DNA sequence: ATCAATATCCACCTGCAGATTCTACCAAAAGTGTATTTGGAAACTGCTCCATCAAAAGGCATGTTCAGCTGAACCAGCTGAACATGCCTTTTGATGAGCAGTTTCCAAATACACTTTTGGTAGAATCTGCAGGTGGATATTGAT
DNA sequence: ATCAATATCCACCTGCAGATTCTACCAAAAGTGTATTTGGAAACTGCTCCATCAAAAGGCATGTTCAGCTGGTTCAGCTGAACATGCCTTTTGATGGAGCAGTTTCCAAATACACTTTTGGTAGAATCTGCAGGTGGATATTGAT
């Protein structure tokens, strides 16, 4: 079937997800319009992590997008990422 | 004809951390053509110093929150809470690590209640 | 277009039996499409695993379930279906077949390691293999009644040939790896065709080939083969490979293929594999469809559907889809009278029949 | 007493605040998150495959990363003169650290 | 004949967290934060003294080296302790030739 | 002519904004900055030297610094409903960064 | 009052820097601000760069040892060698 | 005794950056143990395509300004400008550079003048 | 009399100024500019084809090192004519062994 | 202000899912013995920087002043918060095959020693943009 | 009976600081060889990754109410931007000294390399036990009177 649940893609990270991530921050009081420029804000992230991630990959010449490859996408950007090796 | 027994540059130098294996990984790493004999055991102890210093703040952190067994979180609040340690790994995540809690005083409750019509 | 026309034609004798055949299997894919209503499904307890149909009865089909038991189910009677409850851990029926002499029993091949012959009231007759050891079991089974042969495979590579009443001179290891399928061709009497894990189809003559693995042919392909299946005529091999391919042999150059159809049919691991197959009085091709997001799809629609293409053109002509059924249908085998199918989904037996003929008084 | 006791805007805010700020669960669903990531995958290269522990490490680092964004755009959001957050906030807070936004 | 061997800093962190407090334990997630926590901060230190190395057109790592290093990289005064330690334990290497 | 040309206030602001953007000679007397560097130098060590490119280096980079942190504190400022640059800007422009030291 | 050589960062000096910058109006309370923040700014670089020197052996801070302080803040400054 | 007369490895490359120079900086400077053939050539090439972009948004700019001599300031207009080299030298800072013109809208005043006396 | 020799890029650049616009100048200190630009990408992708080489356990910096180097610093369609000039510069040598 | 629904703080009590704690061993460490470099002392040159003098002269510290900005105080209107409830959507346990992760080889590649010669540069003669100085010529922003 | 201080901006012209080009020298780069080494292709194998269908347990998407935040509209008052003045700190020159940053040369501690002997982490089992999850109460929050 044709689910594509809001968009089949960031439109599938619920409402109250975005809220409780806020309120982990410290967020009160959420404007109505603050969800979809998040999704675009972790796309945008997402997107860039994944593209080092994938390069990695397939320097090495394989099929599998191992954890340490993240780990070093994220240390290329300077957001290093502890306890998945090093 | 004597062969003394072998003791290690550890014990030497009274660190618990590897000196042999440091001067190893300096060798393969190439840092550079040749690796001084004192630069070894001078990095281990740096290690070992930095170590102590971070679970000594993650075993009171653990005391205070009444836990025998240092989990991830009771890192970050060590980390988090000491200002040259946060300095030294400011641009780093832990593994579930959480946040401080931390809440900004003007989201607080108002309780300067006062005269109302 | 000429419906009618051709038939008459025909009967003048100007048109050979061919073209007759022709026509009646357009005929056949006319009505197709009002074969689309379920007429009845059943439920029992895991995944359905085997798929046999009474070589007599039309009426009359055999299921098998993942944990090892056995349903025979005449549709029409309402005669509380026979049940054979099993151990349910590993006596999935990985292959069912019918004993041609006597209806009531049936060659059964278990994960258990155990290809037996059992009556279907439940009492087990004689068990013709079992290489024990657990981590050996028997995955393929075919049997040839003109030859009174009973072939079976292991986890292995390693395959067994038996009569009818044992006397297995065979085990001689052929692939490296599981063999999935062994088929006894229906015209000849000899020479069997394999298809294994390997990646590789064997073609053997059982009553000619004893030399440490001595094959006339071997066909390479690029992923794992499930299943090697003959035209009841025998002069095709049907062979379904486990990414998307489905290659036609023929009798003439067994080493290359008559054409490559496009399908996707993905591997799972809790999925049954899927098995395209002949239908009996015509050049169909039945098989289910398992959608993909990576696979080549032109249409906008992506649905679970049983395709029928056509043995030699190698296009798609019909598709069958009712919602509320939109698992994937894994096996598909054809009435041998060629009007009703059983298809074996998930959990659920599919039998896509139609109304009957002209009411009596 | 008949009307039904209802707790006043904000004081469930606060609450969810604690609670999430003294928790490590993440909050983003693993299922969401996994087709998400292999979504953009596939823009990248065909037939990938990705180990659960490497989406599971950008689940955290994405997390990580939203937390800290909400944070300083709380921040500025207090600058205003606000309690709201407001896609402006976003949107200046990226601009001030070095994003392109 | 195959044998895996993945070297790592478990033990050693172990030892310093009975020393430094006995009656605690640690969680395996723990130890490998710990353990990465390790190698960035020997990646940098190491990485900064084959920079200092090269500027002086120097082809050693000497203690000299790592001091330096230790100065540029840790803050405040985690840097002077750091530097105590380190001299100490060179000192006591030392002496015991 | 009761009084004489008098630019209202803004004009002359706007002026020097486009004056300053369109050069590049640096803003900072020499002098004062090399008696300042001399003075911090003795601070962490005494009888130090300095290369005039040395000197030059300081000043270049402590130019673009503050600008990079006036550009900053402008977008703050726009932020809160005014055009005035006051302290709390500041303070939040090397917040967000990251620069708290 | 002590000069410290820190008003030697004239208000013009900081009026011109801000102008550059794109702002339109100065608070009065921005000039001590600039002030501390150029300090501590002035007091890293100068740090690291005399570290640098002090292991090379020397008197003089280099233009080359400026620029290598400069890197390590993620500040690379290019014109002076590299 | 053949001594064929010596092309550099730079015009067989046809590239104008040397790469024997390239090649040595790789060998003395302990990136690796071993460096290739290939290495040398492929960065001289993207050092000089990056150094031929550079220089020819930069000629570009100083046409506009009736200048004929690259200066600093050319080189900041070049590379902030484009956004993908703004991208590359983000965290740089150009000696004697100045920066782009930029007022905030909020900053430019009414503009109502016109004659109307 | 005594004297050093500086080895720059200095010569260089300018030829490939004096291609894509020959009657144009550039002054000494946009020398300095570009030769400290040249001297940081150098550095840069060096330092990820090394990581790169590392990483996968290998001991030579090849063509694909560098390639890949390139691909994770620039951005955006940089890269791909950067890379496309590579390509074309290593198959020229090559083919004119 | 009593009071009246929750939440959160406590406080025992299991049991099991990870952590500690025993092994064997083999790969890496340590102990001698040569080879072979660094780098650091010790002696230079002469280059750059400290000062310290003139003289401006350009900038700034310095007071009026008043025009625009920044902060109050209410205010209406709306929009996020909160609960209520069915309905998805996520989560999870059933007994195949892919491919990451190691071994083991060469043929190809790169490195290592001398030699030839050549682009690289030390610094020196030239050219020559354009910085700076006159002059108009408008042009903008602010006063009837 | 909107033009005037100051700006911007162009047009032109001249000399020199400062780029360009040109001698020469010689340090690296090629070129020709001989020696190691090691990247990628077979080979295998044991962990683990792909993603369906029941079944189920929780979150959540959807609708009311409605409290309170929040842009907006006035309004003082303050305060900093503009301008005028006169001192005065900072630029250009200097002129030496001279401190010491580079540049040679020498050799003795220092480290590499290499073997050969030794034993310390580490991969598996064994078993030990924090604490996660329940179970109950006691208290504090919060709220409309």
């Amino acid at each position: 079937r044709h689910r594509k649940v809001l968009r089949d893609n960031i439109q599938g990270i619920t409402k109250p997800a975005i809220r409780r991530l806020a309120r982990r921050g410290g967020v009160k009081r959420i404007s109505g319009l603050i969800y979809e420029e998040t999704r675009g804000v972790l796309k945008v992230f997402l997107e860039n992590v994944i593209r080092d991630a994938v390069t990695y990959t397939e320097h090495a010449k394989r099929k599998t997008v191992t954890a340490m490859d993240v780990v070093y996408a994220l240390k290329r950007q300077g957001r290093t990422l502890y306890g998945f090796g090093g | 004809k004597a062969r003394a027994k072998a003791k290690t540059r550890s014990s030497r130098a009274g660190l618990q951390f590897p000196v042999g294996r440091v001067h190893r990984l300096l060798r393969k790493g190439n840092y550079s053509e040749r690796v001084g004999a004192g630069a070894p055991v001078y990095l281990a102890a740096v290690l070992e110093y930095l170590t102590a210093e971070i679970l000594e703040l993650a075993g009171n952190a653990a005391r205070d929150n009444k836990k025998t067994r240092i989990i991830p979180r009771h890192l970050q609040l060590a980390i988090r809470n000491d200002e040259e340690l946060n300095k030294l790994l400011g641009r780093v995540t832990i593994a579930q690590g959480g946040v401080l809690p931390n809440i900004q005083a003007v989201l607080l409750p108002k309780k300067t209640e006062s005269h109302h019509k | 277009r000429s419906i009618v026309r051709t038939l008459h034609q025909h009967k003048l004798g100007r048109a050979s039996w061919p073209s007759v055949q022709q026509g009646l299997q357009q005929s056949f894919l006319h009505t197709l499409d009002s074969y689309r209503i379920l007429q009845k499904a059943a439920p029992f307890d895991r995944r359905a695993t085997s798929l046999a149909w009474h070589p007599t009865h039309p009426s009359t089909v055999a299921v098998g379930s993942k944990g090892g038991d056995i349903m025979l189910w005449n549709f029409g009677i309402k005669d509380k279906p026979t049940f054979i409850k099993g151990i349910g851990a590993g006596g999935s029926i990985t292959g069912l077949k019918f004993n041609p002499l006597n209806t009531n029993q049936f060659y059964a091949s278990s994960m258990e390691g155990t290809t037996r012959l059992q009556d279907f009231k439940g009492n087990i007759l004689r068990v013709f293999a079992s290489s024990d050891t657990i981590n050996i079991w028997f995955c393929s089974l075919d049997v040839s009644a003109s030859s009174r042969m009973v072939v079976t495979g292991d986890n292995v590579g390693n395959v067994i040939l038996l009569n009818m009443d044992g006397k297995e001179l065979w085990n001689l290891r052929m692939h490296k790896k599981k063999v999935t399928h062994v088929a006894l061709n229906p015209c000849c009497d000899w020479f069997l065709a394999t298809a294994s894990v390997d990646q590789t189809v064997k073609i053997w003559d059982l009553r000619q080939v004893r030399g440490k693995a001595s094959f006339l042919y071997s066909l390479p392909h690029r992923h794992p083969v499930n299943a090697a299946c003959f035209s009841p005529d025998g002069a095709r091999l049907l062979t379904t490979d486990q990414k998307s391919e489905i290659r036609v042999y023929s009798a003439s150059q067994w080493d290359c293929p008559l054409g490559l159809i496009p399908h996707p049919h993905r591997h799972f691991q809790h999925l049954t594999p899927i098995k395209a197959a002949w239908h009996p009085r015509y050049n169909l091709i039945v098989v289910g469809r398992y959608p993909d997001p990576n696979f080549k799809s032109c249409t906008p629609y992506e649905l679970r559907t049983i395709d029928v293409f056509d043995g030699n053109s190698g296009k798609m002509m019909c598709q069958l889809y009712d919602p509320e059924s939109s698992g994937i249908s894994s096996l598909n085998e054809f009435n041998p009278m060629g009007d009703t199918l059983a298809s074996a989904m998930g959990y659920h037996i599919l039998i896509w029949s139609q109304e009957e003929a002209r009411t009596r008084k | 007493v008949k009307k039904p006791h209802r707790y006043r805007p904000g004081t469930v805010a606060l609450r969810e605040i604690r609670r999430y700020q003294k928790s490590t669960e993440l909050l983003i669903r693993k299922l969401p998150f996994q087709r998400l990531v292999r979504e953009i995958a596939q823009d990248f290269k065909t037939d990938l495959r990705f180990q659960s522990s490497a989406v599971m490490a950008l689940q955290e680092a994405c997390e990580a990363y939203l937390v800290g964004l909400f944070e300083d755009t709380n921040l500025c959001a207090i600058h205003a003169k606000r309690v709201t957050i407001m896609p402006k906030d976003i949107q200046l807070a990226r601009r001030i650290r070095g994003e392109r936004a | 004949r195959k044998r895996s061997r993945k070297e790592s800093y478990s033990i050693y962190v172990y030892k310093v967290l009975k020393q430094v407090h006995p009656d605690t334990g640690i969680s395996s997630k723990a130890m490998g934060i710990m353990n990465s926590f390790v190698n960035d901060i020997f990646e940098r230190i190491a990485g900064e003294a084959s920079r200092l190395a090269h500027y002086n057109k120097r082809s050693t790592i000497t203690s000299r080296e790592i001091q330096t290093a230790v100065r540029l990289l840790l803050p405040g005064e985690l840097a002077k302790h750091a530097v105590s330690e380190g001299t100490k334990a060179v000192t006591k290497y030392t002496s015991a030739k």
